[PDB]
């Protein structure tokens, strides 16, 4: 019988006896139902409207095999410390997703369910991406190993720097700042995320002048240099036009704001970079609009996994100690998800599912934002060698200029690497290690003096 | 359980799924268009009463959208009787045509009203 | 003197004496500072880090004229009913933005400020887009007037329907459902937002079968029909490939999930649709992840203005009475922002700034989600003639099938239009109007019987 | 010929009245795409001046109203109708929409009258 | 205010909007052609009396422009009676065809005259 | 020189171009226009068509009728310069569309001193 | 109401009480009417025929809102010491123009009005281009700042030179003249305006030889050169 009418979602979408398949996409939702809505019905509604069902019974369900396609809420767990909040686990069959499309994956899982009247708030905490689906993506154009091999850089974190002021500089002054920064010991400099093409500085003029500066610094130091040229644009055509010129200039790396630009355009650029040998730096502009609050949105670890699939060689991961929010344990959690091939479930770090990557290249985490020389020991200890540490104001804010500012950061970093390698405890001896270096490095001494009392300590919103 | 008919079920857009308009209901629709200060106009067609595609197939292109204008749009008309009168005049000269009443909004330049007022024999 | 060191943001970015220019982009931020952070400093931080400044003083500011480029917090207002919450108004010079790029506009305004440790929460409520900037965008490929003229439809809201189940149907069964739905009186049918290309149904097979069904229904009824073919894909290339085939088939309309696909890809499609005569339906999948909560995120009216600039002929606006959240006054507010050429400031509807569009075409609002025949009077009263009302489950959930389900909705709609035109009050006489029609329409009577007791009434999260 | 000489201080005014273009130079140009003979032969029109008409108002009409005006003009006996010189592509009417509706209009008029039409 | 008819209003180019040509009016048109030293020729068509598009739709292409030639162009003709004589002959053999008279200017190789001289019953 | 032609010009068979007469003309000008330009020309009537009291179709009919009436008269040997007005008036007797147009623009003329003189 | 017939242009297009919008394109015309034509009518005719109107009334005006589209003469002032000459100010709504097209802008403003019989003469003196319209254009490919930065030239006017004779020189002699000019201190040399491609010197040959010459001059002097 096709029985017209409305039925509870849990009658079809709540299956606590379900045993997940290794090909299913699993999701962990933090659900806050409206008063009077049972968690089983709330979890079932989420599973239903993000897979195959709607608000009333439709006869067409009988034309197919819904048991084979439906999303299922198979487990519910109360959240300790919160009121009327539960973690609902949902399983999605592999067949529901388009191969190689992060865009399609999110359209189903976070498409319409966050606006349901029956819910007060909803947050997607984690996703278990099956290896069968992982293999349908290209992943990073290059990855950690290949990047280090192309740039010939090993044994220490990489060093970067964002040019400032954010906006307002001319193309020639941009290259001027880039040259001075790179010749001082930094490996990279970069366009600020909002620097695309504007009246005060058009993109082609910028690309041209930055390449001149970049090549001059490389010749001067003898170390390979790069400047992330921003390809972020208003259309696919414009984005490609910029990437193409970078290819013509023979430079090593370009960047893209993957969330403001979009997954569709990002995947296009990722494939182009793979086919043309360009490293791709990814900026996460806008992410905090989505992942800051504990009760609603999507946690960054989910946005991070999505980027590793779509494609990017670098991605910002936070600093923990900088001007932007980021808890230590949670950060270490998604940093492993970005670099390793296998990460086991660990609730203390917000990792709800064991994730395997079947050799998809790792992504270099980038620590940036309000950090300076005194943070060097802590950054090195937290992230390890495979990371990129960026100092924008921390370089251009040095009293002697860009080159001396770059030297101070390079010296501070190597001093920490040497001390660590010798067996010293960076966490306990951090400050003394920096002080020891100021004795022979006037550039570092000048920097330490300026930012000695600067720290960023506030209560975090995003907590496990 | 009723099966919706497939034969001779042609429709005419807005209002065509309701029962045929009586003389008073028709007058009320005209009053509605006049009270909104829209400009009334009559259109008629004898050959192609429904859209088709003969000269082109690209997106958004269809033949049969344009019908013939009866005289001119009645600018300044404030009396519904004047509109109903032209309808009768048009019907007398073209008893074999489909007749449509439309109303123009000159500020947005969009027809805010459009409905068949007369259909020939067999429809 | 270039004085190295950290200074408060308010020293440079809080200018309460500033008089805005007609070329400035104005933003209204709902700011919730951390305890101990003055609202002037919090507002200044937002203005600074979203325009030209960083956390410490940089010498390069002296190479340019910062007074001419800096974002400025020019007004602060306490929010009544909340604690330690303020509305901070920020002005951004026209020069800071790339012409025709919504991607660039958001990268600056919502790029990094939402993650600042110094803030507990941040929400962007509104944006005043100056006419000088509006003219750099193409806007909708066609707009309300042109769409009605191309389809030859006037004097009533348009009618649509999403095919169900969401996923799981084969290409042939999809066309089968489409034909039956359209022949019953609906103007459009559509791919569900997550229906792109999958194992159970590949896109080209779907496009092909839907065109056959679409053309059969048009021939049968004599009214122009359309089916939104989803062009949403994983890359720009795939998206274009699908749009191209739709063009070859000669069909009138395609659709795109602009947020999951991304602004860059959406703008590309918008331009293509303009050059090839295709109407473009926009689905807002994922929007609730961003705009549901009052304390953090971006209000939908901002996402709505962004779409009108990038380009789209339709966009979902909510139903107010359906299964998804949406307050009446707030909804009417952004519906005017989508259709009209001029909307004056009105705080009772959440409109913070007067917005002018200098003839940029209007966008048709689409009401969809958990609505049925009894909601018809209210929908017609709220949205008026220029709207698209969609009934997915409300059509395929009818006891007699798709055609009778379509008839019931078409009849219900025209009955309301006729009653309204005759001078009857839809708000007061709504129910009686529907009952009167059930006397001569067995299709409508069957529908009314099934959903008679179904309503969606829950407390709203998003309130002015 | 008229590049810089009209601005010479030594002159009060200057006007180019005529030009004798030698046949050897004339042969280096394509000239009219078709010309009088070929045009009359393509349109099958002979024995009288051709008739045209510029749609009005110059600016301000929508694409659909433009095609409406065109069909009514052509069906009455005019051979051609035309966009006003300043009608290119504007907010009130984009070019592709105008082209499309004018095509529907002119083909309707041609079928009705039996005489070849153009816009 | 009169509305221009839409039904059975086919036209035949030059002179077709004027009242039907009388016997003498027709003769004067032939005199005009002959006085200008253009050479007369008659063409007739039985099935496709109006242009259409069956074989191609590119710019400038139309089917139905060419009609069938009646004998040959009357080179060296100086007597209008001779032309009106062939017209009657053509009508006798093809009473069901449209017949038009054209005048050739061999110097410009352009038809300077062309008008329908006979139409089958019903037109 | 009486027509401002300073040099003899040859075109070695380059196709000719159709001159187009347009701008503030109406039915009463038809005889003069036909007389000045001849068959190889295009006469355009914008306001002269959309300004007809009965609309576009009747406006077009008025112009097509006026034109064919002048062509017929000319071919019969009548002087368009001397009999122009009479020829138009004769046609108004059987063409109500033309009659209505003639009534509207009968007094309209554009006569001003010319700047560009020989 | 549609009433056929001719009316004076001033009844619709002369609006002395109109206050201009910041989005309007403003034009200042130097108008010389024929004897007997009032300046108000002359000004109104220019505004009308360069925007929405024609010589007689048309019913189609009622299909749109002419008030938001019509161009309008909003001010008239006499010209000192000149007989029967005035400066007429006309405002054009932003909606009348195609974005980024100077071709379209001139087609309206100076398309047909200069030939009106009712005028003895007409001259467009100035144009106020609104910022909303300015933003629809790319503008200079580079501009002053960028040019100086690319060429590395600051603190003085740049120096150029047109090669002579205007026409008649071969491609090699052209390059010969160019090298000699540039090596002496000039920043640029240039093709005369009428030097395109001719029997005495084809363009590709010229481009080729001039490149050789300018690179030689640049290497010799150490200053960036161009032709
Ligand atoms: O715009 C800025 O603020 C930065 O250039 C850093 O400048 P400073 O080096 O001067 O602080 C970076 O984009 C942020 O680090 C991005 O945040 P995250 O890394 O969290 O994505
Ligand atoms: O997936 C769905 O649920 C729908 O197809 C509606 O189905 P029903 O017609 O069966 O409810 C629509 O996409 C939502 O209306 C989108 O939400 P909104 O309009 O708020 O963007
Ligand atoms: O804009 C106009 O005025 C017209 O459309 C005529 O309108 P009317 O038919 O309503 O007068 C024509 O472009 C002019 O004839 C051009 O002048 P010319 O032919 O001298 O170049
Ligand atoms: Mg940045
Ligand atoms: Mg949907
Ligand atoms: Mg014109
Ligand atoms: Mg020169």
């Amino acid at each position: 019988e096709f029985k017209a009418g409305v039925k509870d979602y849990k009658l079809t979408y709540y299956t606590p006896e379900y045993e997940t398949l290794d090909t299913d996409i699993l999701a962990a939702f933090r659900v806050s139902p409206q008063p009077g809505v049972p968690p089983e019905e709330a979890g079932a509604a989420v599973a239903a409207e993000s897979s195959t069902g709607t608000w009333t019974t439709v006869w067409t369900d009988g034309l197919t095999n819904l048991d084979r396609y439906k999303g299922r809420c198979y487990h519910i767990e109360p959240v300790a410390g919160e009121e009327n909040q539960y973690i609902c686990y949902v399983a999605y069959p592999l067949d529901l997703f388009e191969e190689g499309s992060v865009t399609n994956m999110f359209t189903s899982i976070v498409g319409n369910v966050f606006g349901f009247k029956a819910l007060r708030a909803l947050r997607l905490e984690d996703l278990r991406i099956p290896v069968a689906y992982v293999k349908t993506f290209q992943g990073p154009p290059h990855g950690i190993q290949v990047e280090r091999d192309k740039l010939n850089k090993y044994g220490r974190p990489l060093l970067g720097c964002t040019i400032k002021p954010k906006l307002g500089l001319s193309a020639k002054n941009y290259g001027r700042a880039v040259y001075e920064c790179l010749r001082g010991g930094l490996d990279f400099t970069k366009d600020d995320e909002n620097v695309n093409s504007q009246p005060f500085m058009r993109w082609r003029d910028r690309f041209l002048f930055c390449a001149e500066a970049l090549y001059k610094a490389q010749a001067e130091t003898g170390e390979i240099k790069g400047h992330y040229l921003n390809a972020t644009a208003g259309t696919c055509e414009d984005m490609m036009k910029r990437a193409v010129f970078a290819r013509e200039l023979g430079v090593p790396i370009v960047m893209h704001d993957y969330l403001t630009g979009g997954f569709t355009a990002n995947t296009t650029l990722s494939h182009y970079c793979r086919d043309n040998g360009l490293l791709l730096h990814i900026h996460r502009a806008m992410h905090a609009v989505i992942d800051r609050q504990k009760n609603h949105g999507m946690h960054f670890r989910v946005l991070a996994k999505a980027l590793r699939l779509s494609g990017g060689d670098h991605i910002h991961s936070g600093t923990v100690v900088g001007k932007l929010e980021g808890e230590r344990d949670i950060t270490l959690g998604f940093v492993d998800l970005l670099r390793d091939d296998y990460t086991e479930k660990d609730r203390s770090r917000g990792i709800y599912f064991t994730q395997s990557w079947v050799s998809t290249p790792g992504v270099l985490p980038v620590a940036s934002g309000g950090i300076h020389v005194w943070h060097m020991p802590a950054l090195t200890e937290i992230f390890g060698d495979d990371s990129v540490l960026q100092f924008g104001g921390g370089t251009l804010g040095h009293p002697w200029g860009n080159a001396p500012g770059a030297v101070a950061n390079r010296v501070a970093l190597e001093a920490c690497v040497q001390a660590r390698n010798e067996g010293r405890d960076l966490a306990r001896e951090g400050n003394t290690i920096i002080r020891e270096a100021t004795k022979w490095s006037p550039e570092l001494a000048a920097a330490c003096e300026v930012w000695k009392e600067i720290k960023f300590e506030f209560p975090a919103m995003d907590t496990v | 359980m009723k099966v919706w008919p497939t034969q001779n079920m042609k429709r005419y857009e807005t209002l065509s799924y309701l029962p045929p308009l009586t003389t008073d209901q028709l007058a009320r629709q005209v009053d509605y268009l006049l009270n909104n200060k829209w400009v009334p106009c009559l259109e008629f067609e004898t050959d192609h009463g429904f859209v088709y595609r003969e000269h082109h197939n690209s997106p958004g292109y269809y033949d049969g959208r344009y019908w013939t204008m009866w005289k001119l749009p009645m600018f300044g008309c404030t009396d519904p009787a004047q509109v109903l009168n032209e309808l009768e005049e048009c019907k007398k000269e073209y008893p074999n045509a489909f007749i449509r009443i439309i109303g123009f909004d000159s500020n947005r330049q969009v027809q805010c009203v459009s409905f068949i007022a007369y259909k020939p024999a067999g429809y």
